[PDB]
Parts: structure tokens; sequence; C-alpha cells
């Protein structure tokens, strides 16, 4: 995978255009080791072709690294959607992805 | 696994 970064900058009753997928912090996510291939516990299901996401250059099978500064390489899914959402217009993602 | 629309 490569990492990008993507700026993604909507209105306000818009979304930024994806889907994001991952383990729940019910799972043992102390436990969770990254590798290449699993580089991280959120990705992207996917991209609306009609969104911000897409235009930023954002693809389905992404892997979230960071959200406005934190990283959530092992972070729980709801708490992550929680960082996402409270930047509300703005988000600067890094993500890792296979292009 | 969870999934979210953002």
């Amino acid at each position: 995978y490569f990492q990008s970064v993507a700026i993604l900058q909507k209105r306000d009753h818009e979304g930024f255009g994806f889907v994001l997928r991952g383990a729940k912090a019910e799972t043992p996510i102390e436990e969770f080791t990254p590798t290449p291939a699993f580089p991280a516990l959120q990705y992207l299901e996917s991209v609306d072709v009609e969104g911000v996401a897409w235009k930023a250059g954002l693809r389905t099978g992404d892997f979230l690294i960071e959200v406005n500064g934190v990283n959530v390489v092992k972070v729980g899914h709801k708490q992550v959607v929680g960082l996402i959402r409270q930047g509300g217009n703005r988000l600067v993602m890094k993500v890792v992805s296979v292009t | 696994i969870e999934s979210t629309e953002i």
C-alpha cells in the first residue's frame, strides 16, 4: 500500500461520500497487529462516484491511517466515526491505498 | 465488523 493525503471540504447537509468499514471496539483491538496486507482497522467499503471523496482520489479498499491529525490505525469503528463527525465540513485524511 | 455512511 502507498500513502496519500486527501483534504475533503463539503457543505453542511451533504456527506463526504464514502462508507467506512471495520471492527468495533468490542473486538480486542488491543491485540491488533498491523501487517502490510491489513495495515489499519478501518477501511473504505465504498466511495460515491458523485461525491467529495471520489474527487479527492479516494477509492474502495483504502485503509484509514489518520483523521485530522489523530492516528486511527488501532481505533475502533464508532470512535473513528466520531472523530470524522467532529470535524464538521472538513476532513483531513491520510490513507494507504493499492495505487 | 460495522459499516457507516460518511
